[PDB]
């Protein structure tokens, strides 16, 4: 007969390649538009939220996540799928980094820790792995700002710009589109609201759009004064009515 | 200027370098043609 | 087929499994409305009348988890108890290592990573039940968070279950566009109930009796669930107006 | 035959031959081709890079080479899923010999040890095989330069010049031809990059598609060290050898 | 008749027009005029009703071969019919 | 820094002449400021002569001096930057023999040795030499040139706006106006959002092929609703403006009395288009033509000077006209 | 027809817009001449199995006086060689003879399915049934005097191709 | 497609059909996106459908609104619901 439908679980894809993987990058590209740019001195992320009913609160849903000051994440896919992804990625950075080195994990390690949950997911028979693909965007004194496009596959690689869900193929080329290396993050943020205005037409503001940027530390979000050496929260969210300012802006 | 071009693709890039030509209402083909034939027919093939 | 059997992908990434999950839930024919209130959320659910052998004040589609906080499920009943136990466990856990009240927010959250949970277990089937979370937080205050046998959940202005909920969100979408604010006037919760009913009926378009239907009441530091002499008595207070 | 089990690696095929065996080849060929180099001074690692696209970064990413400790470094060809977890537990199996021994682990000691683990999930377990190619690359004592490759079926096999992935047999009929007895270091650099320039679609042949790493004997104080160029220099080698 | 076809009729008349009128055109550049040209798209736009009116404009019959024509259980009537058109 | 920004007030303060002798000055700081790069600062200077309105003579005169000057030396590379500045201001001049002659010999060395999108800005200038020219086959085809790059390079607003309408111009003399007037109302749009970069004199001659457009397809509803109404109008008017108006209530009664009355109140906006003369000509043969099938429906053999009565012209008008069809 | 307007009761609000697209076009063509716009060819009727399938078939017929032709979806698929165009043209050619006159259908969803390309495997009859349905509407002539009607539970069991513009113009539900 | 640019098909078929002098042809190449010729087809037909309905031969501004209202599903889908995630 046909495949089983097999994440290499109990059995190995007789095509060679994991047919799943697509049907699984198929739920990858049922998620939302989102996108991102690696700039020299920030990277932004943007995202679509689903409307769904009317009467749905909009500040509810949030698509972009806080695992670290530093490092941003965003996601497409299932809502449930990227909940128990983070909520085990978070112990994993405490316990392997936190508990050990007492620090805020660098951009390196901590994306590695989040596709290996994915590869014991592949592995371990019985348990399908989750279908939603992660953008992680994070600066660190090491290696700087850094854009990885984290695939339920398990591997992941730097991008410039890139784009992941419905106009994962389309937003790709419409970033290389406006965009190029040598952009600054400043004009980067007008060209993420461009190309993601494209995605959807209905409703542009901030109710139904998500937009973050990474970039220097923010004093106001630290918490706390007195300590010099205690550099503050790298990555800012972007309030819903400020989001506004940045479309008539636009 | 072109890869592994069969003898259907090379018919084409002929065809192609004609199908200008046409345009610029002379009969003969241009070096010019030829330019804008093989950067047109090698990413005409590649679509679909 | 065998396609259709198993909990992971589809071809078409449309899981045939949840989908059931869905269906199941309108098995029972039940149409509930949780709106939010001021200071104050009040959630009254549909009360299937059986034959006399069947105590009423027994049956109910509401469960209390605790103070403050309630829970109407519609869907399979067997999948509907079960699930009410695992949320008061993790209600009285999490008051005790945390020591600070489970908010609606977090209780839909655990549920629906609770549901993934099962659908890595094979021997184990999820839930196919809606957990409908509705209590008075103390900062956001009122809240509304609905969790769908897939485990999503979300914020409300106002939401429902049934066939008629395309009409009852049209319904109640252009009432909250003429006052512009997503709560109910008279912050007195005695007169929420009336509203709450009131907007309920002119979106069923039928009119149901103390028996047909069960109000429960999450106020500040308390819950409880209207009798029947106490929904008689709404009823009473919404044939004036 | 007409009914083939494909599901446990317990389940012996008709011919003796497990058929996941078989379809992991085809893996391995989809991926970059990947060249090690034995030599009497040290070992030249090149490889091509699979990705195409101009938006990602290929500089500040190694898809292929890792370095699991000073004395080896080695080329990992398969699916990235199963490379982190097998190159993780090498580097962890790899520190635990010099936790016991204070001492380096051979080539062949580790080679031996990791070819087991893959077997370990064929021989028992209802587990995944992990279908991975290697490039074995070190020094030691006792043999000296070992170069191997990891197949498939969890083995290893000695070889002085080898190519996988992509364009395997065509590789290396390139490499049986200009094969030197001694392989000089510099040579080896020029035998790399003529046998990679014909079977890359790219007639340019790219420098940061490219991964190079040289392992070198005449350092200071005849000490083994491990340098991967960075692109830049990739670039520089290339119009050495007269490619560009 | 369809406004918005100027991308595909500019692509039509020398695919269609030309070969059928002004091939001898092709003659002196030397190539042989295109035996047909492929749609990718939607049906309804630019293609059902658009292909009947291009044929006259050049007056040549309009035969209608589909993809799902000549279909039936019987063995070696599928082929036959394609070499009698 | 400053006399980048300096150099624009000049010519809005009417130091324009005392600015044309400083831009060759800046030679020695090429030299120095920036490490020569002369695109940032020289390039910007003729920038703004066309966003602010200057003369003719004044833009010309420094376009041609100051690239004479030691700045060649990074102006090889560069030479693309004032080439396309030069042949903009010789459209201006109406001469395109000095243009013509470079474009022919640059555009080999233009195709990817120096810059990419480049090539569009020269195929647009490109384009309007051979317009006045008359040659709609090289018009054509350095157009598509342009619009076949714009799927690989990119342009910005002004430029892709302005590649629809050259395209719409080149099917008025080929007629086919259901389609023609879609590349007119398409650009506009684009234009009008610009606001502050857009000028009065720049819509208004868009607006003045968007109604000739229609006219040419004689639609009476759709011109009227252009000028009547606000929304249509965006506050757009003068004497060519106006002029489309009294042209298209005159095709209505299809007379040559209210069709050449328009002709001398309006002659200074409505004869200062070439286009627009150019099918003056074909609706005064078109309406005539309608007058002359009024008097070849009965029968014929009647006297000329009962002719010349029904269309309303004089008598040698009438039969010079009528003649020459 | 045979059945009256009674039994057809309650759907008066959808009855009235069957009428203006088909019972005003068969009579007096110049309701959309004067409008613009072009006669719809198919009308799907829809719904439970047994529930207003049979009712508002035999309706049509009776008001507006044409005959009443039931051609039913299962006499065409067959596991027997043949039996695949002779019927759509012969249909075809018995409404050519007589002007008033109306095509009814039944049980469409068997002899539907878009497979995937809209290829054949094992769909022998269906495919050639699914595009001749096609060419009679949209071809060189089609039936002014008569209008095709199906009758069948969803509309997703009919072939996408029929579903566009120029074929099926009108989908009414049966509750 | 575009705003003014899908004009030369709404607006061709727009010809064909008597409108009134306050029908707004703007309001529909507002909102809708990218739709193939043979879906804004069936918008102009069920303008017509609306102004037959209302027993008018003339189609009004609100005809071409009511008409839009029935053309807001184009891709085949449940409602507003679908794209589960």
């Amino acid at each position: 007969m046909t495949d089983r439908y097999s994440f290499s679980l109990t059995t190995f894809s007789p095509s060679g390649k994991l047919g799943q993987i697509d049907y699984a990058l198929t739920a990858v590209k049922q998620g939302v538009t989102s996108l991102g740019i690696k700039a020299t001195n920030g990277v932004v992320i943007a995202t679509e939220k689903k409307s769904s009913s009317p009467l749905a609160m909009s500040e509810t849903l949030s698509k972009v996540s806080l695992l670290t000051p530093d490092i941003g994440a965003v996601y497409s896919g299932m809502g449930p799928d990227y909940r128990v992804l983070v909520d085990k990625s978070r112990k994993v950075a405490h316990t392997s980094y936190k508990r050990i080195y007492g620090e805020y994990p660098p951009t390196k390690l901590l994306v590695s820790e989040v596709a290996k949950i994915m590869q014991e997911a592949t592995q371990s028979g019985g348990v399908r792995p989750f279908g939603v693909s992660l953008l992680i965007a994070g600066h660190d004194e090491f290696n700087g700002f850094s854009l990885y496009q984290v695939d339920p596959s398990g591997s992941y690689f730097p991008w410039k710009a890139t784009a992941i869900g419905k106009g994962s193929v389309a937003a790709k080329t419409f970033l290389e589109k406006r965009w190029n290396d040598e952009l600054e993050l400043e004009d980067a943020i007008h060209i993420a609201l461009l190309t993601l205005k494209e995605s959807v037409e209905g409703e542009f503001n901030g109710d139904t759009i998500e937009l973050a940027i990474i970039g220097d530390e923010n004093p106001d979000l630290l918490g706390y004064t007195g300590i010099p050496t205690d550099k503050g929260p790298r990555f800012r969210k972007l309030t819903s009515q400020e989001i506004n300012d940045r479309l008539e802006a636009l | 200027k072109m890869n592994g071009c069969s003898g259907a693709d090379v018919k084409g890039v002929c065809t192609e370098a004609g199908m200008y030509a046409l345009r610029e209402r002379r009969i003969h083909v241009t070096q010019e043609d030829f330019e804008l034939a093989v950067g047109k027919v090698m990413n005409k093939n590649q679509e679909t | 087929g065998y396609d259709r059997h198993i909990t992971i992908f589809s071809p078409e990434g449309r899981l045939y499994q949840v989908e059931y999950a869905f269906k199941a839930t309108n098995q029972t024919n039940i149409n509930s409305l949780a709106v939010r209130g001021k200071d104050c959320t009040v959630v009254i659910s549909q009360k299937k009348v059986p034959d006399k052998l069947l105590d009423p004040t027994t049956v109910s589609y509401i469960f209390c988890i605790s103070r403050t906080i309630g829970m109407v499920v519609n869907g399979p009943i067997p999948d509907a108890r079960n699930a009410a136990l695992r949320a008061k466990a993790e209600a009285a856990e999490f008051r005790y290592k945390y020591g600070y009240d489970m908010p609606c927010d977090v209780l839909a959250k655990r549920m629906a990573n609770l549901s993934q949970i099962y659908t890595q277990r094979a021997y184990m089937r999820p839930l196919g039940v809606i957990l409908t979370f509705v209590s008075v937080d103390e900062e956001l205050g009122p809240s509304i968070y609905k969790t769908d046998p897939a485990g999503y959940y979300v914020g409300y202005k106002a939401t429902a279950t049934g066939p008629k909920q395309q009409e009852i969100t049209t319904n109640l979408e252009n009432h909250f566009k003429k006052s512009k604010i997503d709560h109910i006037n008279e912050e007195s919760w005695e007169k929420v109930v009336e509203f709450a009913i009131t907007h309920m009926i002119d979106a069923l378009g039928t009119e149901f009796s103390k028996n047909d239907l069960e109000v429960g009441v999450a106020t500040k530091d308390k819950f409880f669930t209207l009798s029947a002499e106490n929904i008689e008595e709404r009823l009473v207070a919404i044939a004036e107006q | 035959g007409s009914r083939r089990y494909d599901s446990r690696t317990t389940i012996f095929s008709p011919e003796g031959r497990l058929y996941q065996v078989e379809y992991a080849l085809e893996s391995i060929s989809h991926a970059g081709t990947a060249i090690g180099i034995m030599a009497s001074d040290g070992i030249v690692l090149a490889a091509e890079r699979k990705v195409t696209s101009t938006l990602l970064e290929q500089d500040t990413s190694t898809e292929k080479l890792y370095k699991l400790n000073d004395k080896i470094a080695v080329a990992v060809a398969g699916l990235t899923a199963d490379a982190e977890i097998l190159i993780n537990t090498a580097r962890i199996h790899a520190q635990n010999y010099l936790k016991t021994y204070n001492e380096d682990i051979p080539v062949e000691i580790l080679v031996r040890r990791l070819s087991d683990i893959k077997q370990g999930y064929t021989q028992h377990g209802g587990l995944r095989p992990f279908g991975v190619s290697f490039i074995y690359a070190g020094y030691d004592d006792r043999y000296g330069y070992q170069l191997y490759t990891s197949n498939p079926s969890g083995n290893y096999t000695g070889w002085k010049a080898i190519s996988v992935g992509a364009n395997t047999s065509a590789a290396q009929t390139l490499l049986q031809m200009d094969y030197k007895d001694d392989m000089k270091v510099d040579d080896a650099i020029e035998l790399a990059l003529k046998t990679l320039s014909k079977t890359t679609d790219s007639s340019a042949l790219t420098y940061d598609r490219l991964e190079f790493a040289t392992i070198r004997k005449g350092a200071n104080d005849g000490e083994v060290y491990q340098k991967i160029f960075k692109p830049q220099e990739i670039k520089d080698i290339l119009v050495k050898t007269g490619i560009t | 008749d369809v406004g918005g076809l100027d991308m595909q009729k500019q692509e039509i008349r020398e695919a269609v027009e030309l070969p059928l009128v002004q091939a001898d055109l092709y003659e002196q550049i030397g190539i042989d005029p295109p035996r047909g040209v492929l749609l990718y798209g939607p049906p309804g736009t630019g293609k059902t009703m658009l292909v009947k009116a291009v044929a006259n404009s050049t007056k040549a019959a309009f035969i209608r071969v589909n993809g799902s024509e000549f279909v039936h259980k019987y063995l070696g009537e599928g082929p036959r019919m394609v070499r009698d058109v | 820094t400053s006399i980048l920004e300096l150099g624009q007030l000049y010519v809005t303060m009417g130091a324009k002449d005392k600015l044309r002798e400083f831009i060759p000055h800046s030679t020695e700081y090429m030299m120095q400021f920036a490490k020569s790069k002369t695109v940032k600062v020289l390039k910007t200077l003729i920038e703004k002569f066309e966003q602010v309105p200057d003369s003719l003579d004044d833009q010309i005169f420094v376009c041609e001096k100051s690239i004479e000057f030691a700045k060649r030396e990074k102006r090889v590379f560069l030479k693309h930057s004032l080439s396309i500045k030069l042949a903009t201001l010789h459209y201006q001049k109406k001469q395109y023999k000095d243009s013509l002659a470079l474009i022919n010999d640059l555009l080999r060395e233009f195709k990817k040795l120096d810059d990419k999108p480049s090539l569009v800005d020269v195929h647009l200038l490109e384009s309007k030499v051979y317009h006045k020219l008359r040659n709609l086959a090289k018009s054509k085809a350095s157009l598509t040139a342009a619009r076949t790059a714009a799927n690989s390079i990119y342009c910005p607003t002004q430029t892709v706006a302005e590649l629809d309408l050259m395209s719409g111009i080149l099917h008025c003399e080929d007629k086919d106006y259901k389609t023609a007037f879609s590349y007119f109302f398409e650009s506009f749009e684009s234009y009008h959002n610009l606001t502050t970069h857009n000028s009065y004199e720049k819509a208004c001659q868009v607006l003045k092929y968007m109604l000739l457009s229609k006219i040419m397809l004689n639609l009476i509803d759709d011109v009227k609703n252009i000028l009547n109404a606000k929304y249509t109008k965006e506050t757009y008017q003068s004497r060519g403006i106006d002029a489309m108006k009294a042209v298209a209530e005159a095709y209505n009664n299809r007379s040559l009395l209210d069709f050449n009355t328009a002709l001398k109140q309006y002659e200074k906006e409505l004869m200062g288009d070439e286009l627009t003369r150019s099918h003056f000509n074909a609706l005064y043969d078109t309406l005539l033509e309608s007058n002359l099938c009024k008097i070849i429906e009965p029968f014929e053999c009647v006297e000329i000077s009962h002719i010349s009565k029904i269309i309303g012209l004089d008598t040698q008008q009438v039969e010079g006209k009528l003649s020459q069809m | 027809g045979e059945i009256t307007f009674d039994g057809i009761g309650g759907l008066t609000e959808q009855i009235r817009e069957l009428r203006e697209v088909i019972e005003l076009p068969l009579k007096n063509p110049e309701i959309f001449q004067r409008v613009g716009i072009k006669p719809p060819k198919g009308v799907l009727l829809y719904g439970p199995p047994g529930t207003g399938k049979t009712l508002l078939a035999k309706a049509v017929a009776a008001t507006i006086g044409a005959n009443f032709i039931f051609s039913p979806a299962s006499g065409i698929v067959d596991k027997y060689i043949g039996e695949s165009a002779r019927i759509i043209r012969e249909m075809f050619a018995y409404a050519k003879e007589h002007e008033p006159c109306i095509i009814f259908m039944d049980e469409v969803d068997a002899i539907g399915g878009r497979r995937f390309s809209e290829g054949t495997s094992a769909d022998r009859e269906i495919q050639r049934t699914l595009m001749e349905l096609l060419t009679q509407m949209d071809g060189f002539d089609n039936l002014g005097q008569t209008k095709i009607i199906m009758a069948t539970n969803r509309p997703d069991t009919l072939d996408p191709a029929l579903l566009r513009p120029g074929r099926l113009d009108r989908k009414v539900e049966i509750p | 497609r575009d705003r003014r640019e899908r004009r030369l098909i709404f607006g061709t078929i727009a010809s064909k059909m008597s409108l009134a002098p306050e029908a707004d042809l703007d309001s529909l190449i507002i909102r809708n996106d990218s739709l193939s010729g043979a879906v804004i087809a069936a918008i102009m037909q069920e303008a017509g459908l609306r102004a037959v309905r209302k027993n008018r031969y003339v189609i009004l501004q609100s005809d071409l609104e009511e008409a839009y209202a029935t053309q807001v599903k184009t891709d085949n889908t449940v409602d507003k619901f679908d794209f589960y995630k």
